């Protein structure tokens, strides 16, 4: 969609600073969560590390 | 809940 496409570009660059090798994956996975989690990541570094390791380790298992 | 089917994000 036209508006979770303008999230993840916002999102991506953040998330690659932390994952470089899996920031498309990662980034696509975290557009799942509710508008309020989304919002909390846009909000917060330590927030957005949270899910970011969050969806590392579903992937590594 | 995060989710491994996801559709990978793809920047511009």
């Amino acid at each position: 969609g036209s508006h979770r496409q303008a999230l993840g570009e916002r999102l991506y660059p953040r998330v690659q600073a932390m994952q470089p090798a899996f920031a498309s994956k990662i980034t696509g996975m975290l557009l799942e969560l509710s508008p309020a989690q989304l919002l909390l990541l846009l909000a917060s570094e330590d927030s957005l590390r949270a899910r970011v390791e969050e969806a590392m380790e579903l992937i590594v298992a | 809940k995060l989710s491994v089917n996801a559709p990978e994000f793809y920047p511009s």
